[PDB]
């Protein structure tokens, strides 16, 4: 089984500048190794097809490169409608595969997330049910972590985020993690707090409240 | 013009059957290899299976191979895919691709989405994520609502029946380990505006008829 790997699995690039990303093949497939763009819940699109060859129809910024296990995509000047997942596949051997793909998105200044915590409501509490909301707004570069920590413990497994897509307007991500507890887990601890590490801050950043 | 369109997507209990089509326009389908792609929430593309112009050869991926058959009618301009022994692995938007001389996918549909999960029909408790001094930051307060425990997918949002649009998240939702869907939706606003505007979360879905509209006080 032919395997493609894509390097990097993330990049930010600055309009009108050049950006070029990589596809590695397993084995020699030569030139039968094709590009597409996908941008989020939309269709796929052919970009470069056996290589190097422009597809009718891609913006002339658009070129590949590359032979036997070493492929290249370049956007020459990047424009803002380039942010996308970028995949390789090959059609040199039978099973077909694609790569794991290339995210790249609008760079843009660093912005630290604005960080809240929400307790459960009284309404969800009465059914039984204990939902702790950490909300992480606008922040760039998408890359974010959230630790939940009940009285100074350090929680795992009991938690699931969410991230929106880049915003067309400023270029930020924004970042939503739920702690589920049950009423009885929830009423035998004191403090509530998530701890949020990002690259615009220096130390990272807790918010916490007392449930009772 | 060249135009893939697939259906026949929807939810389907794990182990039972369902069958996908592709209605091929603007070219001749005996013409061209045919293939499926399909992309699982948060996962990248995934081949799953090939079929050459006349139908008389077929290739599977390892993840599919046994449980799936691509089939083919020329004179309907149709590709199927008959799904046998669903896993909930097998949750995705699959994809029908046009073949170019078995080299580049040409051409792509618009998808149709497949939900494998033995969950029923579930219409969502919506709960008040609610502002305050904890939710203020830099002359701007958070609020929302918690849009949990509905099946299956979409919800749809809105702030003060659409007028409310500025500083409104909608994060996609996710998937929790009961096989419900959760999502949340937050809103900025100044914080002065806290207990002289009113603020309601206008929550529909479709799958289930079910309308909530909630209150979301300081």
């Amino acid at each position: 089984e032919i395997v493609l790997t894509q390097s990097p699995d993330f990049q930010s690039v600055t309009p009108k500048e050049k950006v070029t990303i990589t596809c590695r093949a397993s084995q020699s497939i030569g030139s039968s190794l094709h590009w597409y763009q996908q941008k989020p819940d939309q269709s796929p699109k052919l970009l470069i097809k056996y290589a190097s060859q422009s597809f009718s129809g891609v913006p002339s910024r658009f070129s590949g490169s590359g032979s036997g296990t070493d492929f290249t995509l370049t956007i020459n000047s990047l424009e803002a409608e380039d942010a996308a997942a970028y995949y390789c596949h090959q059609s040199s051997s039978l099973p077909f595969t694609f790569g794991p793909g290339t995210k790249v998105d609008i760079k843009r200044t660093v912005a630290a997330p604005s960080v809240f915590i929400f307790p459960p409501s009284d309404e969800q509490l009465k059914s039984g049910t204990a939902s702790v909301v950490c909300l992480l707004n606008n922040f760039y570069p998408r890359e974010a972590k959230v630790q939940w920590k009940v009285d100074n413990a350090l929680q795992s497994g009991n938690s699931q985020e969410s991230v929106t897509e880049q915003d067309s307007k400023d270029s930020t991500y924004s970042l939503s993690s739920t702690l589920t507890l049950s009423k009885a887990d929830y009423e035998k601890h004191k403090v509530y707090a998530c701890e949020v590490t990002h690259q615009g801050l220096s130390s990272p950043v807790t918010k916490s409240f007392n449930r009772g | 013009q060249v135009q893939l369109v697939e259906s026949g997507g929807g939810v389907v209990q794990p182990g039972r059957s369902l069958r996908l089509s592709c209605a091929a326009s603007g070219f001749t389908f005996s013409v061209y290899g045919m293939n499926w792609v399909r992309q699982a929430p948060a996962k990248g593309l995934e081949w799953v299976a090939i079929i050459w112009y006349d139908g008389d050869n077929q290739y599977y991926a390892d993840s599919v191979k046994g449980r799936f058959t691509i089939s083919r009618d020329n004179s309907k301009n149709t590709l199927y895919l008959q799904m046998n022994g669903l896993r909930a692995e097998d949750t995705a938007v699959y994809y029908c691709a046009r073949d170019l001389r078995t080299g580049p996918f040409d051409y792509w549909g618009q998808g149709t989405l497949v939900t494998v999960s033995s969950a029923s029909t579930k219409g969502p408790s919506v709960f008040p994520l609610a502002p305050s001094s904890k939710s203020t930051s830099g002359g701007t307060a958070a609020l929302g609502c918690l849009v949990k425990d509905y099946f299956p997918e979409p919800v749809t949002v809105s702030w003060n029946s659409g007028a409310l649009t500025s500083g409104v998240h909608t994060f996609p939702a996710v998937l929790q380990s009961s096989g419900l869907y959760s999502l949340s939706s937050v809103v900025t606003v100044p914080s002065s505006s806290l207990g002289t505007q009113t603020y309601i979360c206008n929550v529909n879905h479709k799958p289930s008829n079910t309308k909530v509209d909630k209150r979301v006080a300081p």
